[PDB]
RNA sequence: AGUAUGGGAGAGGAUGGUAGAAUUCCAGGUGUAGCGGUGAAAUGCGUAGAGAUCUGGAGGAAUACCGAUGGCGAAGGCAGCCAUCUGGCCUAAUACUGACGCUGAGGUACGAAAGCAUGGGGAGCAAACAGGAUUAGAUACCCUGGUAGUCCAUGCCGUAAACGAUGUCUACUAGCCGUUGGGGCCUUUGAGGCUUUAGUGGCGCAGCUAACGCGAUAAGUAGACCGCCUGGGGAGUACGGUC
């Protein structure tokens, strides 16, 4: 996964903009780590908002 | 004198007080009231009843400027947020949307020490 | 961002917003920001929380 | 950092047989090259203690291999230290 | 040599210059050495949050293979050019050539 | 025990850039009598205009969510993102050397926080200190302020309940349930199920223990080397010496 898959990334973001925990979503640990990295890169690139 | 139809209410509700400020959009104040301004001195400033009283006064004051629909923002973990937001509907405005705007640091400054009461 | 539709009452709006804020959990962060928690205390509290979580999981399994 | 080509040339130069990679001569040559390369890194970053531990481990391993080779065959030890320019 | 992926955000008032700047960078890469595996122009995009009181931007993606000196010159050019407001440079192992999302 | 070749995970280390939230201050609009704080108050701030709200600017420090009985490191410790330099570990199969090993008195390297030296920086917090309360008294706990310091560069200091209160290395001895990084097999189309390996957790047979308890991550059964103890105080003290 990568930061350009914004449609996939929105699937793991709440309405406020916070990352959804793995205990709630049902994710593998390594996949979750890659997700967090990609999401933090997307926020910097201003593809998705930081908060709200 | 100035007339405006759409306004914003700000409820700053701390653990010691509650300030209800009514402004227009772009944040120019029109009317405000606090629990201290209606007696309720000392610790009684934090009761929900005082928040309701202040909200009623603020809404009636803004009715002179003539607002009918407004957007409400509540910040602070006060005990009077619900009473303050309820009193506006009793006064007679239309609450288009009401939200929470409390600030949260992203691990910034160091808070003060813990009280050993 | 609780935006009311055409005809809910003020009390319904208030209760729905309260539920939304309870889900959001901003007040927990605001309470945590009141005083400084030392790293020792934070680690102790998180260890206790983990122990309680593992105890709850076995009970729910049985 | 040394790459595969440099390591291959070192192995080819100091090999004692065909497909020989475990000989003490080859091992000591590789360790010497690695230490000499890391000297430049430690010139710039004076406070990299965590990497300096690995450097010290390399030094100790080279010393132990040299002692074993000296105990086994003295002429090979002298030839190797002469070729690498080690003082002892 | 190493493979890098660069993403640039360009001020829309200076979007008429994006072709010029991109061919300048690619050329400099060529006389250095370089292999442009990919160039994509995502186009005009709304920013999620305003940057420097700007709300639209031009999005450019490049995949290059360069050396340290060429990378330093690229970084300094990006820093000094006023049209480029933000840039992200990521090292990757492998050359990426396939068409990516957002290229629509 | 070690070496070469493929692959993998990681807050491991050093250097330099950069992003968003928030606090303080400053400038300017809207606006007018309170704000702040407590168990209750008061000191304090404000009509030369606060607090609240909106816009812009400056500066310092720390990195929400992810986050986990998770991960990495010899220990001390290490969390935003990016680049550069760099150490160790896991994993498969051949190939190579041929006991090259374990421990280690003296010695030497690293070593939280506080503290010291020289030069910078200083938002927030805050020893010392000042005032307001409480009290028989308050020297304290509570409140309003606040200097060292906390931060950076270059050095010193060498101490902690520096703890798993459990030195390092090796082999063997019922089982059951989790979790992290890999290998293999099986279905059968993609998500599961069996094994094996290196870590990290919860129970528990035998065995051990004064008891509590430990129990393949032993405090069990054995071997190698080192450190340490010999009633409580006086005392980690005096003298001498080294730093």
């Amino acid at each position: 996964i990568d930061y350009k898959d914004i449609d996939t990334l929105k699937q793991y973001i709440t309405e406020n903009g916070k990352i959804v925990p793995s205990r709630i979503t049902g994710t593998k640990a390594r996949y979750q780590r890659q997700l967090a990295l990609a999401i933090k890169q997307a926020r910097y690139l201003s593809l998705i908002p930081y908060t709200d | 004198t100035r007339t405006v139809s759409e306004g914003v209410a700000h409820i700053h509700a701390s653990f010691n007080n509650t300030i209800v400020t009514i402004t227009d959009r772009q944040g120019n104040a029109l009317a405000w009231a606090t629990s201290g301004g209606q007696g309720f001195r000392g610790s009684r400033k934090s009761t929900p009843f005082a928040a309701q009283v202040a909200a009623e006064v603020a809404g009636k004051a803004a009715l002179d400027y003539g607002l009918k629909n407004l957007d409400v923002l509540v910040k602070g973990p006060g005990p009077g947020r619900e009473s303050a937001v309820r009193a506006l509907g009793a006064v007679g405005y239309k609450i288009n949307s009401i939200t929470d705007v409390t600030p949260i640091p992203h691990n910034g400054c160091r808070p003060p020490k813990k009280r050993r009461v | 961002q609780v935006k009311l539709k055409e005809g809910e009452p003020v009390d319904v709006a208030i209760r729905r917003f309260k539920r939304s804020c309870e889900k959001a959990g901003v007040l927990a962060d605001v309470r945590k920001r009141e005083f400084y928690e030392k790293p020792t205390q934070e680690r102790k509290r998180k260890k206790a929380a983990a122990v309680k979580r593992y105890q709850k999981k076995l009970a729910r399994e049985s | 950092a040394l790459t595969n080509a440099d390591r291959a040339e070192i192995i080819a130069k100091f090999a004692r047989a065909e497909n020989d990679t475990g000989s003490p001569e080859v091992q000591v040559a590789l360790l010497t090259a690695q230490i000499n390369d890391l000297q430049g890194h430690f010139k710039a970053h004076k406070h990299d203690h965590h990497s300096r531990r690995g450097l010290i481990r390399m030094v100790n391993q080279r010393r132990k291999l040299l002692d074993y080779l000296n105990g086994k065959d003295h002429e090979r030890y002298t030839a190797l230290i002469g070729a690498l320019g080690l003082r002892r | 040599m190493r493979h890098y992926e660069i993403v640039l955000l360009v001020h829309p008032d200076q979007s008429d210059q994006v072709v010029g700047m991109v061919e300048r960078y690619i050329s400099q890469i060529k006389e250095a050495d370089g292999q442009i595996h990919r160039l994509e122009d995502w186009g005009r995009r709304q920013l999620a949050y305003p940057i420097n009181k700007i709300h639209k931007a031009h999005y450019i993606l490049m995949n290059v293979e360069c050396g340290q000196s060429t990378l330093d010159e690229l970084e300094e050019l990006f820093r000094y050019n006023d049209a480029i407001i933000r840039n992200l440079i990521i090292r990757r192992e492998h050359a990426i050539t396939e068409e990516s999302l957002l290229a629509k």
